[PDB]
């Protein structure tokens, strides 16, 4: 009751195409902390999405990391999709590179 | 100075059964132990390297302890439900946090617990150890209560006692990474938006801890305007990032001086294009 | 090192 979380879409290092990475969603300053939180290549669902364990900030918002192992390209589309109870439609936002 | 703190998130699930409760202990920035209701083991579980040289009197316990919590929580979410005169239909939040701090001399300087139901300040425990803070006439009946039972003094014994002899321990016992800084990796990027003006961001990476400063400067004075700041951000390997960002008009690039402030860093760098 | 105690809003 109730806050719309911040999405920060990003790599854990520097990105280079074919050099294995992180693709890390963070999503902060929400409640209540039921969330769902998928990533994307190119549209699809991603499989092996690990996350954070549960916290929360001085305020009492919840954050949580999702994130995935993964080797950038030239092509391919990677995104953050987040679905959440102050939302209207879920929320897509789109690695940068950067950021 | 350090800190050791305990966070605690219960949510009730009316449809069926008990409700989720996770917690995660933190030395600083470094989560080292974790307990999720919906997990297999049943168990507190390591979450660094340095905390599992402790033997299994110290893992029953902890999971001892973390059960009882978890009780205690499903326990107040009735209790809290009553109070605010609640249907059993709706699922509901309690949030805890407690913890000490040591300062520069390892010596204790702060303890705290504060409480919330639904993200809002119920209950909490002055500065002074002694003496409670009621959001409103919920939490009042409460502090009323606790007051007479005295929690107050087993929290207090454990905030300046126990706490801190323990944070000491694990502080000693992971030396190598809680009391080593990672200083922030740091390099710039130039983002043409149009013919007229550019981006500029400054960019902090894999440094610990969290806590960092950077500010942008035109010609060596202060600027805010223009600019955006994103929240630190974990990097996943225990490191943080962290970017700044100032639009400038194109040609003009050299008057700005990106400066990053950092316990790791002897003296604060800057940055130019 | 986890508090020994988590007394209750309700005893
Ligand atoms: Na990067």
């Amino acid at each position: 009751i109730q806050r719309t979380p911040k999405i920060q879409v990003y790599s854990r290092h520097p990105a280079e195409n074919g050099k294995s990475n992180f693709l890390n969603c963070y999503v902060s300053g929400f409640h209540p902390s039921d969330i769902e939180v998928d990533l994307l290549k190119n549209g699809e669902r991603i499989e092996k999405v690990e996350h954070s364990d549960l916290s929360f900030s001085k305020d009492w918002s919840f954050y949580l990391l999702y994130y995935t192992e993964f080797t950038p390209t030239e092509k391919d589309e990677y995104a953050c999709r987040v679905n959440h109870v102050t939302l209207s439609q879920p929320k897509i936002v789109k690695w940068d590179r950067d950021m | 100075s350090h800190s050791m703190r305990y966070f605690f998130t219960s949510v009730s699930r009316p449809g069926r059964g008990e409700p989720r409760f996770i917690a995660v202990g933190y030395v600083d920035d470094t989560q080292f132990v974790r307990f999720d209701s919906d997990a297999a083991s049943q168990r507190m579980e390591p979450r660094a390297p340095w905390i599992e040289q402790e033997g299994p009197e110290y893992w029953d316990g902890e999971t001892r302890k973390v059960k009882a919590h978890s009780q205690t929580h499903r326990v107040d979410l009735g209790t809290l439900r009553g109070y605010y005169n609640q249907s059993e239909a709706g699922s509901h939040t309690v949030q805890r946090m407690y913890g000490c701090d040591v300062g520069s001399d390892w010596r204790f300087l702060r303890g705290y617990h504060q409480y919330a139901y639904d993200g809002k300040d119920y209950i909490a425990l002055k500065e002074d150890l002694r003496s409670w803070t009621a959001a409103d006439m919920a939490a009042q009946t409460t502090k009323h209560k606790w007051e007479a039972a005295h929690v107050a003094e087993q929290l207090r014994a454990y905030l300046e006692g126990t706490c801190v002899e323990w944070l000491r321990r694990y502080l000693e016992n992971g030396k190598e990474t809680l009391q080593r800084t990672d200083a922030p990796k740091t390099h710039m990027t130039h983002h043409a938006v149009s013919d007229h003006e550019a981006t500029l961001r400054c960019w902090a990476l894999s440094f610990y801890p969290a806590e960092i400063t950077l500010t942008w400067q035109r010609d060596g004075e202060d600027q805010t305007q223009d600019t955006e700041l994103v929240e630190t951000r974990p990097a996943g390997d225990g490191t943080f990032q962290k970017w700044a960002a100032v639009v400038v008009p194109s040609g003009q690039e050299q008057r700005y001086t990106c400066h990053v402030q950092h316990e790791g860093l002897p003296k604060p760098l800057t940055l130019r294009w | 090192y986890l508090s020994p105690i988590a007394s209750p809003l309700l005893d």
